[PDB]
């Protein structure tokens, strides 16, 4: 049995209330 | 007034008349809705 | 490699305009297969 | 509004159900928090509610005939001008027949039809408990060779349905439920990003109705809606080995949420802090 | 004893990001019922202005009548509140209905056939094949029309997809469109979400130098935890950057020596527009109508 | 203590004080645990 | 305005060092935050707010003090508690909007 | 009130009138729906009303829903809090669950409102807090004796 | 049927971010992670609103009984 594919390049999508991506 | 089914030609019949289009050999016929006010709730 | 993904440009392509090919999705046409097979049938093979 | 699962099966896309969509989605918070729910039965909230949440329209067809037979014709559309009572225009027009897009309740006129033996107009109305908009009328004359004249219509109606407390709003996994009350967006929990969750469903289900794959798809779906992906559900994947709670659950650590998936909310009533953090997702 | 004067001197406002669509700002040593007063208040009880009825001549078009009527009333517009007060309900709409009461937007489009070379975008297929929120046509007229003269009334966003037309439908109306708050349809709501949440204490029990605090400030947003050398332990840079997950529980390692908590007193709110309405102006009328919710009851004597 | 059970807490002021007493304090603590779950609510989570 | 705030007979004392008002259409804003203001007084023996039901928009706010003061006093200097803060809680977002 | 199919003595209850401006539906409630044997996925009731004033003390005295608390097939109570009263009273009666000064006034007095004929004292009264020092705090066990 | 505004959820504007979102897809060949990100949805509530849309309008319009075929 092969693992199930995880998905690629993923980042931070979602922070604070008042703060976008701003920190890498 | 109406308008066919099929070729949908702008028509109209009165009384006496066949009830079907002039313009192909067919008989169904839809009434077409007339500008007049109505009024509905935004929400 | 994402993932067994849907689509948005594609499947309104189809919204847009049907395929003048044969019909896509050709599995949802196997399901009627036991009803217009066997009415097919009734006319269709030889001897009638 | 019906929109494609988030989290759907990999034949879904090769069966062409993408053309019918039959659900939508929106946030699950599995709480107690209202109280209106010791059952299975799920509180929708009034702010969604209002904006089109499982927004429905019904469609009635009815075969209004005056044909009873090579007899000759007796009963005639339209209007004789022996005698005519007033206030009928408002529904009909001058052959007797509906506009288009009037709003009828019960007892109000939708075809007039006169008679020449009696010499009386009379109406035959709408009976039916809903009030229902007009929207199609269809003007048939067939089973006649050369002699033409119109004795069969067919209105069709279009009900408005919005979706009422008391309807039974459900999910994909069996979880049956009628709405309790339509809570509103003013005192409903909001969460540490501020979304107010548009459906609440009672945790004391689960131990009896033993569900777990909308919780699988609370954590897949609340993934996906972040990512963007569409997480294949096709079931017969997942071993003991890797966890879909665990593959799933690095998604939405990388992502910025908590690996489990519960997520710190605040009380509406109050406005501190609950206790424990708040179970949230999306399901279909 | 708790006083105004005491919780003046301690009292501060501390503005952390500021913008024409959307504001956030702290406020400090504020108790929990105030502030969430605040919010409770800014998502229902702001007046803005919204389609209440609809008035249709023709809608031949495949977009139901009812779905119409329900998009032109959920479409914000980019009206300033008190220049259209109050209207009553009780009595008869011949006379309810004034320009000062109401403001009227009308509606008109045909489409038409319009021939090109030929799976090719209905852009130049025909003509008004789509109808967008620019072609609602505000119709001046009443008593006072210059006080729109200045900035005309213009729907919050000219590219919201109402409907899509086809040769031979058209669409006539006019909608008109009154004051109201976000209890009675949530449609009069300027704000989008509008929300607070307590700044996250992190309390540092032991020391964290070394290749400890190399995983421990990847657990948290890289703002948040901030390393000096391999002395000088580790501390944090800014307790707002930080995103409430408790990640670090996961790990043994770090079960024992760090404690995730909450500021009971240091709040942050976020707050966005729909297009009536600034971030600024909300909140000041926010703490304004409910000083006069309250002065409604304090120059009102008992009953009974 | 209260519910469904013999010999409980209700069960025993139906004794004591009587029926009325004891929908009474069914109806109390019916709030009151409303009251404190909208003060403090109570979840499932796939951490349970 | 005599259907706004009204006092409840059927609840209240003799001295009336504690009695029971009603509100209506009032709710958790004005229920939880006049609560609030009102327990700084060092004079308030039981106060609280309670909602009977949701559908209909009442609210009732019973309120209990020892001597030297009675039940409409410490509602009346509750009230205007809330004025001395609506005052500091605007001008210092004013005085903020203007340090920018 | 009559639940179809009814099948025991506590299946007719008598209960008062509370109107509610809100919908167009009944409204019960959870002691009640223990006795009824009733569900609320789709199950419906009816409501019938007596007319003479000798029925409607023989439905206030006899058939009301409190004397109705015993059923007499086993002398086993059939009417309690049932699903999420008893999981909250488990926190809220747990030992390490304290209150401070407003969360203990203010959930008794959410309960009681001797406004609506509840408590018999006519005036409500508190207990002292079990901790004093460096500041009152209250606990679960507290916030049950007072009620 | 027809894109919807202001999300359920959340309660943004979303109807005037369909056409752009096409847009993003056909011509700069993004994914749909990012394609999301630049219109400015930030939270999953108004992100699933047109990132899951049907829009069977452009299917409904194609039945014109009004003109000829
Ligand atoms: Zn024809
Ligand atoms: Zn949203």
């Amino acid at each position: 049995r092969k693992d199930v594919p995880k998905v690629e390049g993923l980042k931070l999508e979602h922070f604070a209330t008042g703060y976008d991506a701003e920190d890498f | 007034k109406y308008i066919c089914a099929e070729c949908s030609s702008k028509l109209s019949l009165s009384r006496t008349d066949a009830v079907r289009c002039k313009d192909c050999g067919h008989r169904i016929l839809l009434k077409a809705r007339t500008k007049r006010l109505v009024q509905f709730e935004a929400r | 490699a994402r993932t067994a993904d849907f689509r948005t440009l594609e499947r309104e392509s189809r919204f847009i305009n049907p395929p003048k090919d044969k019909s896509a999705f050709p599995l949802l046409q196997e399901a009627v297969q036991p009803h217009i097979g066997s009415f097919n049938a009734l006319t269709e093979g030889p001897d009638g | 509004t019906g929109q494609t699962p988030i989290v759907k099966a990999n034949l879904y896309d090769d069966y062409g159900m993408d053309n019918f969509p039959n659900g939508f989605n929106a946030v699950v918070a599995v709480i107690s928090y209202t109280g209106y729910d010791m059952d299975d039965a799920m509180i929708i909230n009034k702010s969604a509610d209002e904006r089109g949440f499982g927004y429905g329209t019904m469609y009635k067809t009815e075969k209004v005939d005056l044909a009873l037979n090579g007899d000759p014709i007796t009963q005639h559309f339209g209007f004789g001008n022996d005698e005519w009572p007033k206030e009928w225009l408002e529904k009909l027009d001058e052959d007797g027949l509906p506009y288009i897009g009037t709003y009828v309740e019960e007892g109000d006129p939708i075809c007039a039809y006169f008679d020449d033996t009696l010499n009386k107009t009379k109406i035959k109305t709408y009976h039916s408990s809903e009030p229902a908009y007009i929207e199609e009328v269809n003007l048939i004359g067939d089973e006649s060779n050369k002699f033409q004249e119109l004795q069969t219509v067919s209105i069709k109606y279009r009900i408005r349905r919005t979706p009422q407390i008391g309807d039974k709003f459900s999910s994909r996994h069996g979880q049956k439920g009628v709405c309790s009350r339509k809570w509103p967006t003013i005192d409903m929990p909001f969460s540490e990003t501020g979304i107010q969750p548009d459906i609440i469903i009672n945790p004391h289900a689960f131990p009896s109705r033993m569900t777990i794959g909308m919780f699988v798809e609370s954590l897949a779906g609340k993934a996906g809606a972040l990512h963007g992906i569409a997480q294949d559900s096709t079931p017969w994947i997942f071993n003991e080995d890797d966890t879909p709670a665990d593959y799933f659950g690095e998604q939405l650590a990388k992502a910025g949420y908590n690996y489990h998936g519960n997520e710190p909310m605040y009380s509406g009533a109050t406005g501190e802090e609950l206790r424990a953090d708040i179970y949230v997702g999306v399901v279909y | 004893e708790w006083n105004v004067e005491k919780f003046k001197k301690d009292f501060e406002v501390n503005i952390s990001s500021l913008d024409a669509r959307e504001a956030n700002f702290d406020l400090i040593n504020i108790d929990t019922s105030i502030a969430n007063a605040f919010r409770r208040i800014m998502i229902s009880e702001v007046p803005s202005v919204a389609a209440e009825y609809v008035y249709f001549f023709n809608n031949t078009s495949v977009i139901q009548d009812e779905v119409l009527a329900h998009r032109i009333g959920l479409v914000p517009l980019k009206v300033d509140p008190d220049m259209l007060t109050w209207v009553d309900s009780n009595l008869p709409d011949d006379e309810k209905f004034t320009d000062e009461n109401t403001i009227v937007l009308s509606l008109n489009v045909k489409c038409t056939r319009n021939p090109d070379a030929p799976s090719t975008d209905p852009k130049e297929l025909y003509n008004n094949a789509h109808v967008y929120a620019r072609d609602l046509k505000f119709e001046p007229q009443g008593r006072q029309s210059t006080t729109f003269a200045d900035c005309p009334v213009v729907p919050a966003d000219p590219d919201i997809l109402l409907a899509k037309l086809r040769p031979g439908q058209e669409i006539s109306l006019k909608a008109h469109c009154i004051l109201g708050i976000g209890g009675d349809h949530a449609k009069f709501s300027p704000v989008s979400t509008a929300s607070y949440r307590l700044l996250p204490q992190i309390n540092i029990l032991q020391p964290i130098k070394g290749e400890s605090a190399r995983r421990f400030q990847k657990c948290f947003p890289p703002g948040v935890i901030g390393i000096d050398e391999g002395s000088d332990e580790a501390y944090v840079k800014d307790a707002r950057k930080d995103t409430v997950s408790r990640e670090v529980l996961r790990y043994e390692e770090f079960a024992d020596k760090v404690k995730l908590g909450r500021v009971r007193n240091h709040f942050i709110f976020n707050v966005e527009s729909a297009g009536a309405m600034t971030p600024e102006e909300i909140f000041f009328k926010s703490v304004r109508i409910l000083k006069n919710k309250a002065e409604y009851l304090k120059n009102c004597p008992i009953t009974q | 203590q209260y519910g469904a059970s013999k010999y409980g807490i209700v069960h025993s002021l139906h004794e004591v004080y009587g029926p009325e007493v004891a929908a009474k304090v069914l109806s109390v603590l019916g709030r009151l645990f409303t009251n404190y779950i909208t003060a403090t609510a109570f979840t499932c989570g796939m951490d349970d | 305005d005599r259907e706004k705030i009204k006092l409840l007979t059927q609840a209240t004392s003799e001295d009336g060092t504690s009695a029971s008002f009603q509100i209506v259409e009032e709710d958790h804003t004005l229920g939880n935050a006049l609560r609030y203001v009102i327990m700084k007084n060092p004079d308030v023996e039981f106060c609280g707010y309670s909602i009977p039901h949701p559908s209909e928009n009442l609210l009732n706010i019973r309120i209990q003090t020892y001597g030297e003061t009675t039940a409409v006093d410490a509602l009346q200097k509750g009230l205007k508690d809330l004025m001395d803060l609506c005052d500091v809680v605007e001008s210092k977002f004013t005085e903020k909007i203007k340090s920018m | 009130m009559n639940r179809q199919p009814t099948l025991h003595k506590a299946s007719m209850m008598g209960h008062k009138v509370r109107v509610l401006p809100n919908e167009k539906t009944l409204r019960l409630h959870y002691a009640n729906t223990g006795a009824y044997n009733a569900d609320f996925d789709g199950d419906e009731m009816n409501m019938h009303f007596p007319q003479n004033e000798n029925a409607r003390a023989e439905a206030l005295n006899l058939a009301n829903t409190d004397s109705q608390y015993l059923t007499p097939t086993s002398g086993s109570p059939v009417r309690g809090l049932i699903q999420d009263h008893i999981s909250a009273g488990v926190w809220l009666t747990s030992k390490d669950s304290f209150f401070t000064r407003e969360q203990y006034q203010q959930y008794i007095y959410g309960c009681i409102r001797p406004e609506d004929g509840h408590t018999t004292r006519s005036k409500i009264v508190t207990l002292p807090p079990t901790i004093f020092k460096p500041y009152p705090l209250w606990t679960g066990k507290q916030i049950i004796t007072t009620v | 049927m027809i894109v919807p505004v202001r999300c359920f959820s959340c309660g943004k504007v979303v109807g005037d971010k369909w056409e752009s979102y096409l847009n993003l897809l056909q011509e700069d060949e993004l994914d749909e992670g990012t394609a999301l990100s630049r219109l400015g949805l930030k939270r999953y509530c108004c992100r699933r609103m047109i990132l899951t849309h049907v829009d069977l309008i452009e299917k409904f319009l194609r039945y014109n009984p009004l003109e000829k075929r």
